[PDB]
RNA sequence: CCGCGGCGGUGCGCCGCGACCGGCUCCGGGACGGCUGGGAAGGCCCGGCGGGGAAGGUGGCUCGGCCGAGUGUUACAGCCCCCCCGGCAGCAGCACUCGCCGAAUCCCGGGGCCGAGGGAGCGAGACCCGUCGCCGCGCUCUCCCCCCUCCCGGCGCGCCGG
RNA sequence: CCCCGGAGCCCCGCGGACGCUACGCCGCGACGAGUAGGAGGGCCGCUGCGGUGAGCCUUGAAGCCUAGGGCGCGGGCCCGGG
RNA sequence: GGAGCCUCGGUUGGCCUCGGAUAGCCGGUCCCCCGCGGGGUCCGGUGCGGAGUGCCCUUCGUCCUGGGAAACGGGGCGCGGC
């Protein structure tokens, strides 16, 4: 008998089933780490316009 | 040289109306009444204690009449701030409507 | 350790729910000045329902009836027993944690005593609305010892006053005192004021 | 032997790629074009007449018993304790204080200095002030409060360390039976060293408080509950 | 009607519940998705080799 | 006998810890899609064009010290409101939380509780043991460089050489 | 480009459990209300006969008693003391 | 003062106005009436109540010496009267 591991939860085990979930989560860190940043510029460029 | 516990009654045994179930206390803990001020509270050893007529050993001590029951304040029970615990015996009954000592000793603080 | 609840102005089923619940919590309770306990609903009214309890009675023995006791602190003492489970040894027990008075004898008419106002008329009813004392309520329907406990409370609150004045000649010394000290208790009054006191 | 060419991104998941990778190590040019009987194996002695002998290193077991468990199964994960990661709670920095809730110190304040390897706390209470020497403590029985004294710089000597605050007496044989062995010993001695290192670490943060006003006191002084006051409610 | 509740599901509502109640019926026997080699050995013949085919 | 060396199973009794996995139950973060390619709003104001409550107004009366307050009438804009034409970057389902629906258009981190349930080594001169699948990587058998600097070595806490 | 009486082994076709009472042992799944009624298995139980325990027994059988110790889901059973 | 069974709960205190609610609380009376107080008017303060139970009181290591601020306070189950 095999435990049954969530994928949604367990990294490694989502891979092992589907391997491109990998690519994926690497996006939306990176994707949303760029995202971060931008609106950091943007507060930073309203607050400049505001001075 | 003072208390290190909060107070607390230990008001019954989790329960639906005509069937009860002993393995899971409803602590009302001393000046808590909200399922917002009983997070703290979640996660902390507690303990019914008593005394009686033979002796027991003591850890850190010569033997003496105190025994407890530890247990641990497990989740938050319904709306007005009363917990549940889990005791490692369940609690005599004879109990019910007595102190249990809450301590502050697993903390996340 | 011990709740003493001023049993005026409450109602009478509504002070006596919290009391239950804090009885079978193993709170000691006093409840006092009971028949100050103002019951809603209008007085004929629930002279009326007061005299379809005293119409019950186990017809062959009366003797082993309902037990209709007629004093305004009996007659609380009576509904919290109905929001209790008195045959049990716990309701007992709890019941047992419960002590009642007509009016408000000795060991707690010098102590600070306490309001519910959730069972507080002036909070629960509407103030359009009429609501009988008990005082009255017992009175008429057998209640001896009213005039009696009037008339002592009258030397009670003539003695309270007196306490009360001399507790405001206190409060002006220390005020006073306050403003003769002020620069040489300065930098203590100053830190009680940075942490939130004093304002 | 070159540290990790990607970083993390999150555990496990690396920042790069396979092909992004390959770049980096250089998987390109990095390509490698490559295409007992008599003899007896683990033995080997001296020794005079007759000749020299063979001995065998490791000699089969001289008894066997009748029955026994049977292996395991490999299970993964499961590290032994030493080579656990360790954590901290972020309310407790260096030079912090604590209340120490749980031990014969119960309910003292107290000043955390450093985590040891083990995962616990070394603490001190400058012995001085406070009562409390030189000492462990478990994150979990602490409550951390928020006063903090700027510890920083003080060379709390390497040498003290998660070995050295350790428990120590009792081997095995002796006389045993009776009314002896070992009920006596008896007694914990300090130790010169301890008192030399408490000093030497005492000297160092006491000013440091000493700098704080009132905070000697605050120190001295045992946390407890009272009447009217509620944890959940307070704060540290 | 009065028994069911049932409507249109999302993308996401597939995934959640394909890896995480998904069991194939393997000879008979419900059998826990574990490994895309149980949904291939079934679905093989179909195309459908991985948990994610089967999404699909 | 001392080694608590290596392995195997164990604990007299009471306890505590830790990290890993299963399951839940909550919390805190952030990033996005859609819509009347959201509605309102905010902010700068300018030019017009009307309409209404009702005004720095006036008026009858009242109440207080020309001024303040309270009613009343016709009603422009010197309190606003409303529509009509024309135009700005500050928006953004907005921590000014006014009103959705969502996530291959979505991920990170934290806490509480319950649980561990199984056992692919029974060879005589050579392991009492790993490991399958997956992740990658990470390293190396390719060279370079840069930094920080822990151990050690050297030179003047600073600088240079695992 | 050689032989396992020796490749050293995650696979070994040269020989094969610690395991294999094959009425045995092992692994996966799903499932489990029940009168009347039916069927299965009882190393449940009582009395007697054929076999069989180089069985037990005056150094104490049967039976009886038992706030002694255990097993069995249970029917029941094993122990200790009298 | 010494031991020694048993029964248990507990694990800082709060020593008090009356009451009102489409209202209250406190001052001070310059002024007036009543028995240091009570009642009155007038004025001044507070009033989502700080003269607040969202509160108040009380401290929780022991000792040393050798400065300051604060200082005649505390005790001897200290002892007699009202
Ligand atoms: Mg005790
Ligand atoms: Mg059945």
């Amino acid at each position: 008998r095999v435990l049954k591991k969530n994928p949604l939860k367990n990294l490694r085990i989502m891979l092992k089933l589907n391997p491109y979930a990998k690519t994926m989560r690497r996006n939306t860190i990176l994707r949303q780490a760029r995202n971060h940043k931008l609106r950091v510029e943007r507060a930073a460029a309203a607050l400049a316009a505001k001075s | 040289s003072g208390r290190l516990w909060c107070k607390a009654i230990f008001a019954g045994y989790k329960r639906g109306l005509r069937n009860q179930r002993e393995h899971t206390a409803l602590l009302k803990i001393e000046g808590v009444y909200a399922r917002d001020e009983t997070e703290f509270y979640l996660g902390k050893r507690c303990a019914y204690v008593y005394k009686a007529k033979n002796n027991t050993v003591t850890p850190g001590g010569k033997p003496n009449k105190t025994r407890v029951i530890w247990g641990k304040v497990t989740r938050a029970h319904g709306n007005s701030g009363m917990v549940r615990a889990k005791f490692r015996s369940n609690l005599p009954a004879k109990a019910i409507g007595h102190r249990i000592r809450v301590m502050l000793y697993p903390s996340r603080i | 350790q011990v709740l003493v609840l001023d049993g005026r102005g409450h109602l009478l089923g509504r002070l006596a729910a919290i009391v239950a619940k804090q009885v079978l919590l193993g709170r000691k309770v006093v409840v006092v000045r009971c028949e100050g306990i103002n019951i809603s609903g209008n007085f004929y009214r629930n002279k009326l329902k007061y005299l379809a309890f005293l119409r019950k009675r186990m017809n062959t023995n009366p003797s082993r009836g309902p037990y209709h006791f007629r004093a305004p602190s009996r007659i609380f003492w009576r509904t919290v027993r109905g929001m209790l489970p008195h045959k049990t040894k716990r309701g007992q027990a709890a019941l047992d944690r419960l002590k009642v008075f007509d009016g408000i004898p000795p060991p707690y008419d010098k102590k600070k005593r306490m309001v519910v106002p959730a069972a507080l008329k002036v909070v629960r009813l509407k103030p359009t609305r009429k609501f009988a004392y008990l005082g009255r309520l017992a009175h008429e329907v057998g209640w001896k010892y009213q005039a009696v406990t009037a008339t002592l409370e009258e030397k009670r609150k003539e003695k309270a006053k007196i306490h009360y004045r001399k507790k405001k000649q206190l409060m002006r010394l220390r005020k006073q005192a306050e403003k003769n000290v002020e620069k040489k208790i300065d930098r203590f009054t100053e830190v009680l004021k940075t942490h939130g006191f004093l304002v | 032997p070159h540290c990790s060419r990607n970083p993390v991104l999150v555990r496990g998941i690396g920042r790069y790629s396979r092909s992004a990778m390959y770049s980096r190590k250089a998987l390109y040019k990095r390509k490698y074009a490559a295409p007992v009987l008599a003899t007896v194996t683990k033995p080997v002695g001296g020794d005079k007449n007759g000749g020299t002998r063979v001995v065998k290193l490791r000699k089969m077991p001289r008894y066997y018993p009748t029955e026994d468990v049977p292996r395991k199964l490999l299970s993964h994960g499961r590290k032994p304790f030493s080579q656990h990661v360790r954590k901290l709670r972020a309310s407790i920095t260096p030079g912090t204080i604590l209340i120490i809730l749980t031990g014969r110190h119960r309910g003292k304040r107290v000043v955390f200095l450093k985590q040891l390897s083990s995962g616990l706390l070394l603490v001190t209470g400058p012995l001085s002030l406070n009562r409390v020497p030189l000492r462990r403590t478990h994150q979990k029985f602490v409550i951390a409060t928020s006063t903090k004294i700027d510890i920083s710089g003080v060379k709390i000597p390497k040498h003290l360390t998660d070995a050295y605050f350790k428990k120590k007496q009792l081997r095995k044989p002796r006389h045993q039976e009776g009314e002896i062995f070992d009920t006596e010993k008896e007694k914990y001695e300090i130790t010169e060293q301890r008192k030399v290192d408490q000093k030497a670490v005492d000297s160092q943060i006491l000013p440091k408080i000493k700098a704080v006003p009132q905070l000697q006191g605050y120190l001295r002084s045992v946390f407890a509950l009272t009447n009217g006051v509620y944890p959940h409610k307070l704060v540290f | 009607e009065p028994y069911i509740a049932w409507g249109y599901p999302n993308l996401k509502s597939v995934n959640e519940l394909i890896y995480k109640r998904g069991y194939g019926k393997i000879n008979k026997k419900r059998i826990a998705l574990t490994d895309n080699a149980l949904i291939a050995r079934s679905l093989g013949k179909y195309g459908i080799i991985c948990m994610e085919d089967l999404i699909h």
